[PDB]
């Protein structure tokens, strides 16, 4: 009921992780079975709540919002997943290196759960211009791993997208480090 | 009878604070020795446990004392912030 | 009413109970102790007929044995028997108290006995001495019906494996 989701939300804030711990396992418990009557208002809390977890202090709490978002998408609004796919891209550039880690980890994850088509052009679309040839060699290699998993789980889209991969993944292959050479060749 | 002469050394060195890697903040108890409560109860599979618990803040705390601290308070005494633990 | 408040005042070892010739080392004198809810042992306060007294005896035993009433005494036995300084009882206190309060209640108190002695060198806690009694009410002679994943102590169950090849 709408009683039992204010409770979670309002307690996911208890400053206590044990309380967060558990009250995030309850949700993505019931997010997993058959989440019921689930109102539009509480798709945008659970997502700015988890969002915001994502961010937390403590691993475990971290570790099991990113699990979490997983089954989460499987039934939400479309403009939901669009926006948390936004929100994971601009987070893969901040400058904090688990920011980085956690937006990766959540943007495979998604990827994996996901069979739908206008999420990968707009992912597809970021991570061209995320692999071009810039001083982050990091963000190079996240996705450029991203890319390849993207390819390897499906392929049957992207057609007209697919030149501009082509076009932004050759000139990759004379970077100086051999690990992006091997990447690229991969995602080739 | 030789002589022997050193080219190069390499070593490693740990480092922590020193306010409370003597004694414990919350007991002023020896670190490697019993807290106040696992002292005066000496024949209890409690006083088998009593080990040294460290945080993100490389902070060292009996683990009986700092599991007592956090049953109301969710701070790490010396620095005040939320303290994880990190290794027993 | 009156003469009695001066019984104390007087008072104030078995001279202590010289009214029945009552010894230190026997139950009734615990017995009285619960009576008077003593914190320890020989703690006594100003806070608390002689024919009276003689016949309390016999009434109070008899109606302290019967159930309910005696797992308020069994319960108060653990404080009463405890020093202050020290949550676990003692192993030798412990098994003279288990002499002294369980005689021929438990069917296998001398088994029981003889056990935690060359195994169980340490301290006895609160929670096997709660169950102890409910788990002897359970009990049967077969030992057919004890469950190794209930909510028993540690102690229970492999005193229980121990004592299983044996009948
Ligand atoms: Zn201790
Ligand atoms: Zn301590
Ligand atoms: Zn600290």
């Amino acid at each position: 009921a709408s009683y039992h989701i204010s409770n979670l939300l309002e307690k996911m804030t208890s400053s206590d992780k044990d309380f967060r711990f558990m009250a995030t396992n309850d949700l993505m418990t019931e997010l997993q079975k058959d989440s019921i009557k689930l109102d539009d208002d509480s798709e945008r809390k659970v997502v700015k709540m988890i969002l915001k977890l994502l961010e937390d202090k403590n691993g475990e709490v971290q570790n099991l919002a990113v699990k979490c978002l997983g089954p989460l998408v499987s039934k939400v609004k479309e403009y939901q997943v669009e926006t948390i796919v936004d929100t994971l891209c601009t987070n893969m550039l901040s400058d904090k290196e688990q920011l980085r880690d956690i937006s990766s980890i959540g943007l495979k994850t998604v990827i994996g759960e996901l069979p739908a088509a206008n999420v990968c052009k707009k992912i597809t679309g970021r991570l061209t211009s995320a692999i071009a040839k810039q001083e982050d060699v990091s963000v190079q290699l996240e996705a450029l791993d991203i890319m390849a998993d993207m390819l390897s789980r499906q392929g049957g889209l992207l057609v007209n997208f697919h030149p501009s991969i082509l076009t932004c993944l050759l000139p990759q292959l004379t970077s100086p480090r051999l690990a992006v050479r091997k990447r690229t060749i991969i995602a080739l | 009878k030789k002589r022997f002469e050193v080219k190069k050394w390499n070593a490693v060195a740990l480092w922590a604070w020193d306010i409370v890697v003597d004694n414990c903040a919350i007991c002023r108890n020896h670190i490697m020795d019993l807290c106040i409560e696992c002292q005066a109860n000496q024949a209890s599979a409690t006083s088998e446990e009593c080990t040294v618990a460290w945080g993100v803040c490389n902070h060292a705390f009996h683990f009986h004392c700092i599991s007592r601290w956090l049953k109301t308070r969710q701070v790490c005494p010396l620095d005040n912030r939320e303290w994880e633990f990190q290794k027993y | 009413r009156k003469k009695l408040e001066q019984l104390y005042n007087r008072y104030k070892i078995q001279q202590f109970c010289d009214d029945l010739a009552l010894d230190p080392a026997s139950i009734s004198v615990l017995i009285i102790a619960w009576k008077f809810r003593a914190a320890t042992q020989c703690e006594f306060s100003k806070q608390e007929s002689i024919e009276k007294l003689k016949a309390q005896i016999p009434k109070m035993e008899q109606e302290l044995k019967e159930p309910g009433r005696f797992k308020d005494f069994y319960q108060f036995t653990f404080n009463f028997a405890k020093n202050p300084g020290q949550k676990g009882l003692d192993l030798e206190m412990a098994i003279a108290y288990w002499n002294l309060v369980l005689n021929g209640r438990f069917k296998f108190l001398d088994l029981w006995n003889k056990f935690l002695l060359e195994h169980h060198k340490r301290s006895i806690p609160k929670d096997t001495w709660n169950l102890l009694l409910d788990f002897s009410t359970m009990i049967a002679d077969d030992m057919s019906n004890y469950d190794e994943e209930g909510a028993w102590p540690v102690l229970i169950d492999d005193f229980v494996e121990f004592a299983r090849p044996q009948i």
